């Protein structure tokens, strides 16, 4: 309500984001050239569908929480009634995933890090699911031609998240309030810096839901196939926002 | 034991 208070809000963002961004962009980038041998491969690719799943959902969740971590630092999100925080959360966490996997994407090899090297798709194949898997990495693909900066994911992610149009919402009209003020932070820092070129070069809105029900769509045919899989083995944090 | 998501959002 105030620019005072968006200049206030761009900085509670970004710092909020580097607090809880779970490894830092170089981090990442310094680990390229790490990249999975043949025979590690064919390790991976060697387990059994349900080991793959479980391996996965394990490493996505520890995401999901850092990612949990980011809302609970969103201005005005904790005085949302717990249904729509739990909502935004179902809604948001696996979107704000695939974007911060760009940064953990190799454009030039369209790689991914994982367990400590970078692998490709194929790295992926035990788990059954090849028509997404190449989904998302052809979209973390157009992420990275975008080039963000930690500040710009920071503001998009946190706007990914705070969206008074995700259904289920209560309180839409608290929760636009909360996403207005996200949009003036995210357009100010933008216009500051001379990005802003990029609002056109995003991706719809669509599209992160059609990655988001895919992987969804996935997961419940694995739960045909291994009911108790996901109930007994999996995180209770996954099953409870996809399942 | 229950509601994971109503935990990590109580927790300070
Ligand atoms: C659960 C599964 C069946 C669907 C997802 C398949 C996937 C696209 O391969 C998943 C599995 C594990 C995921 C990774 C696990 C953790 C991280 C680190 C995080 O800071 C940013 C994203 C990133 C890099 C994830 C990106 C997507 C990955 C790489």
């Amino acid at each position: 309500a105030s620019l005072t208070e968006i200049e206030h809000l761009v900085q509670s963002v970004c710092k909020s984001y580097r607090e809880t961004c779970q490894l830092r962009l170089e981090d990442l980038l310094r680990q390229r050239s790490n990249i999975f041998s043949r025979e590690e491969v064919t390790g991976y690719q060697r387990k059994s569908m349900w080991e793959m799943w479980e391996r996965c959902a394990h490493h996505l969740t520890e995401a999901i929480q850092y990612v949990v971590e980011f809302a609970k630092r969103l201005s005005g999100f904790m005085e949302l009634c717990q249904n729509d925080q739990i909502v935004l959360l179902k809604a948001g966490a696996m979107e704000v995933v695939l974007v911060r996997m760009c940064r953990a994407y190799n454009a030039d090899n369209r790689t991914v890090f994982f367990e400590g090297k970078y692998g490709g798709m194929e790295l992926f194949r035990a788990l059954g699911c090849s028509e997404l898997i190449s989904s998302i990495f052809d979209f973390s693909h157009s992420l990275s031609a975008l080039h963000f900066s930690e500040d710009e994911i920071a503001l998009y992610t946190a706007l990914v998240l705070i969206n008074a149009h995700r259904p289920g919402l209560q309180e839409k009209r608290k929760v636009e309030q909360l996403q207005y003020n996200l949009e003036l932070a995210f357009h100010h820092h933008l216009c500051k810096t001379h990005r802003q070129s990029i609002l056109a070069k995003l991706p719809p809105k669509g599209k992160l839901r059609s990655l988001c029900s895919q992987h969804v769509e996935r997961l419940q045919i694995f739960q045909h196939l291994h009911p108790i899989v996901v109930q007994a083995a999996f995180p209770p944090l996954y099953k409870e926002l996809f399942s | 034991k229950h509601k994971i998501l109503h935990r990590l959002l109580q927790d300070s």
